[PDB]
């Protein structure tokens, strides 16, 4: 198994908070893992978003603002990827990723996220 | 900024009126230097890379033997000989066993036997002579008075903008001037290979492990050995060290290697000073550089600024370092244009009375643009006290206890 | 560290595809294992495998477990993928990326620096 | 037909070497493969602050593994009383021109 | 006492304690190592990146 | 055992010209006395330039400062740099060592032409 | 230091050729090692050898195992070398040369002093 599910598509008017989830599998404990965050626009070949595994340990791209933030809800295990600020400039596809036991990389379907107009 | 989140960090003044401050950089420790009027810098000495050398000596510790033959000769009828002995790829030993009417003579005595084999090596050690004449230790610089590293992306970054460059020194090029731009010009006129990595040190290396070894340590070392010049099958010399030969019951002599001696020699340099990471250049884990900082055209950035108005707010929570100081980063949210930004410590809110002190010399924003964030650390008292910047129009406090 | 993509045009299925990466400004052998992901046609990214800088070691996907083979060679500083037996569905977008595997640090433990990318079919000829 | 006893490994490599790493209040780090036998494990701290991605500053929780495996092994076997077969030679005396036997 | 192919004997009170990696039967696949830590070093200062 | 050398080479009025050689396989080019020639067409070579370390090296009769030498042993190949070039130093270099058995080997001749 | 070199122009095929050197200037039982260097025009650099002003020790190419054989005559101060059975192919302009290799201050190991160069060509019409 460990595979992680999110869906197809999403989509909120610029300015408003977009909260893109990141359900993990059954068998994971989002509370302990280190969550990646992967943004693709639409051909220029995916780069790191947005590292998270708590408010405190947290770690952003290169260029990207505090407008994107992180979270973690363990009721029902599942990362977020916040983003604040929303700029026509942020509709891409984003990525999850998590590692198993042995520490392959899972990574997820992933929202294409469009900001609208 | 840069030398916040490492133990290893000291703090050193500079005297008022003086532009002498000597201080000492080693690897894994960070130095911060502040004066009274003149720019806080970091300074920290990255990496100590030692290149293009020359072998002196290698030695053997994996030794495959081969071709066992042997020559012997009767008590009576004198020394036995081999013509492998005049052979520099041979090991020879002469000795005594039993001989007499059960053997093959006609006299009870001890005759003469030699018994040779081709040595052969099949993993060595090259130790390496490193002249002062070539290595290259790297110190980097940071100037207080940015958030993190601005359009740079990395941490290193550059060497394109202020508050960041990297100064190469080198032994028969000692002293750097630091070219910050804006701040001036850190003059440091270092003290390198004096200060530690003395002639005593090779560069060792085996088995892509590398080590520093003293003068005469490994010049003894009892392994087969090969002199700094290198050809195809080389001439092995003191091979015996490696191949033992000695006696059995009688009547023959049996030869052994003496297998491996990867980890015998593993555990023999303890403590020693290790170089292990690679990449075609040496590059060392030990440093005690001795450098002597030239404060004289260097200056301030923020003193011809007004202060700044439109009054900030937080971004992160106030963190305590290691040794005490405070740190906050804050977005100004505000374009006053280049404005310098009032930092003080208050113990009260009566009036803003300097209580501790500061790290940062004179925070100052850096864009016109809209939102700007900039970080600064401070010196807090011991006990009770708070955190106030901006204008007397909100201001923002935080209530900070320190030890 | 900016890795460039560089392989050819097209394979015919079931023949061996090669592809090869050439990282251009950071010496491997180092650490920081380096890996190969792809992108089918537009679906999610798929991994396929990493090879470690330091010691050589190769650690591949479960499913594409006896058709790959990854190559590395520090004295060009490149490293290779090798596609033996490649079907129809196998046609996609590459990539080379880092990967930090032992740092203290755990942003670097994510895909940090990516390639360019090259696309590869798996039709037959024209 | 002696049997073993205890056999020591004087020649090991390692492999799948791993680290997790998390900031100081954060607890103490984990691995998976830490309770799993053939590994070997070690916690200890860094130095962590705001440039490595932080909010607070201070010792960090780190814990590296790598999988042990031996490459050469040394055997020691037990000498039992069950197989010892001395041999003892005899040769009198009175005849036998030459030789030992 | 045999370690590559050479043999000899050995006074099991220091066999006993020789400081290496070991385990007691003749486990031949895959055997559970006891004290595997003491061919393994881990230099670790306190900077960053314990090796 | 032979030396390799490269054929062509041009470089601006003022900078600084690298002249590369290149030992074979079985050479270690740290442990080896080099020495350079200049040579052109009409006159035997003179000799320009030994160099074996920046702490034993020797220049030419009657030749500049600005020729320096150096090693790189990761790629096993010996330098010739001369800094600042002037008209008058275009010609054809060569390098030469001496191996196990006292043998002179040369290289292929280094066309060094000035912009 | 002057090295005169002088010799005929043309040897015919199959035949010993030799050439001659003076060192007018310098005495040749003193130690420095007298020698030969071969190359056609364009084509590089080759040694043919070197003989001894104290001993009379020589040594040559290895490609010229027997044909080489450099002669001396320490009293007139003239050495000489005699290429045995010439090929058509050793067509090149020779050249006279003193080195050093009893340890004086390494640069001088390199042949410091040349001589001219004598052209010589194997030809039959």
């Amino acid at each position: 198994q460990s595979v992680l599910t999110q869906p197809p598509s999403l989509s909120a008017s610029p300015g408003a908070s977009a909260r893109l989830p990141c359900t993990l599998s059954s068998d994971l404990s989002v509370g302990s893992k280190n969550m990646y965050w992967y943004q693709q626009k639409p051909g220029s070949a995916p780069r790191l978003f947005l590292y998270y595994y708590s408010d405190s340990d947290k770690q952003l791209g290169p260029g990207v603002p505090n407008r994107v933030s992180g979270s973690k809800e363990t009721s029902s295990n599942t990362a977020f990827l916040l983003i604040s600020g929303l700029q026509p400039e942020d509709e891409a596809d984003y990525y999850c990723q998590v590692y198993d036991g042995s520490a392959n990389d899972v990574f997820g379907s992933g929202t294409k996220l469009t900001v609208l107009g | 900024i840069r030398c916040i989140g490492v133990s290893n960090r000291d703090f050193v003044e500079g005297m008022s009126g003086g532009t002498w401050v000597d201080v000492v950089l080693e690897h894994g420790g960070c130095v911060t230097v502040m004066a009274q009027d003149k720019p806080t810098v970091d300074i920290e000495l990255v990496t100590t890379t030692v290149s293009n050398m020359a072998e002196v000596r290698s030695y053997c510790y994996e030794a495959s033997i081969s071709d066992m033959a042997s020559d012997s000769r009767c008590p009576t009828q004198g020394e036995a000989y081999l013509d492998k002995q005049s052979d520099t790829q041979y090991v020879c030993k002469r000795t005594l066993v039993d001989r007499g009417w059960g053997n093959g003579c006609g006299l009870f005595g001890k005759g003469s036997l030699v018994t040779c084999a081709k040595f052969a090596c099949s993993k060595k050690m090259t130790g390496k002579s490193i002249q002062p004449e070539n290595l290259e230790y790297r110190i980097m610089l940071s100037v207080h008075g940015s958030q993190h590293s601005g359009m740079i992306v990395n941490d290193t970054g550059h060497e394109t903008d202020e508050n960041r460059a990297k100064v190469e020194i080198t032994p028969n090029s000692p002293r750097a001037e630091a070219t910050l731009g804006g701040f001036g010009s850190l003059g440091l006129d270092c003290e390198p290979r004096t200060g530690l990595d003395f002639s005593d040190l090779y560069y060792l290396t085996m088995n892509n492990k590398h080590w520093l070894v003293h003068k005469e340590w490994f010049h003894d070392i009892p392994l087969p050995w090969h002199a700094g010049a290198d050809t195809g099958t080389p001439h092995w010399n003191n091979k015996e060290a490696l191949v033992e030969f000695k006696d059995a019951h009688a009547k023959r002599q049996t030869v052994v290697v003496l297998g491996s001696q990867e980890g015998a020699v593993h555990t023999a340099l303890a403590g020693a000073l290790e170089a292990e990471m690679d990449g075609a250049k040496g590059r060392l884990s030990s440093g005690h550089l001795k450098c002597r900082l030239k404060m004289d055209k260097l200056r301030l950035k923020g003193v011809s600024y007004s202060l700044c108005t439109a009054a900030f707010t937080f971004t992160k929570i106030p963190a305590e370092t290691l040794h005490g100081t405070v740190t906050v980063e804050v977005q100004y949210a505000g374009t006053d244009g280049p404005c310098k930004v009032p930092a003080q410590m208050a113990v009260d809110m009566q009036t803003l009375t300097p209580v501790g002190r500061l790290i940062t010399a004179n925070p100052v924003i850096t864009e016109s643009t809209e939102n700007s964030k900039m970080m600064l650390e401070l010196d807090p008292p011991f006990g009770d006290s708070y955190i106030v910047i901006g204008v007397g129009e909100k201001k923002i406090t935080h209530h900070w206890h320190r030890s | 560290v900016q890795l460039q993509e560089s392989g050819p045009g097209l394979v015919k299925p079931s023949e061996t595809l090669s592809l090869t990466c050439a990282v251009s400004g950071y010496s491997i052998s180092s650490g920081y294992y380096w890996g190969w992901i792809r992108q089918p046609p537009g679906k999610g990214l798929e991994y396929i495998g990493y090879i470690s800088g330091s010691s050589g070691s190769t650690y591949y996907n479960p499913s594409l477990k006896s058709r790959v083979t990854i190559s590395k060679d520090t004295s060009k500083n490149q490293f290779s993928l090798k596609l033996s037996s490649v079907t129809a569905a196998d046609t996609a977008v590459y990539y080379c990326a880092r990967r930090d595997r032992v740092g203290s640090y755990p942003y670097y433990y994510g895909l940090d620096s990516w390639g360019q990318g090259v696309l590869v079919t798996v039709s037959s000829a024209s």
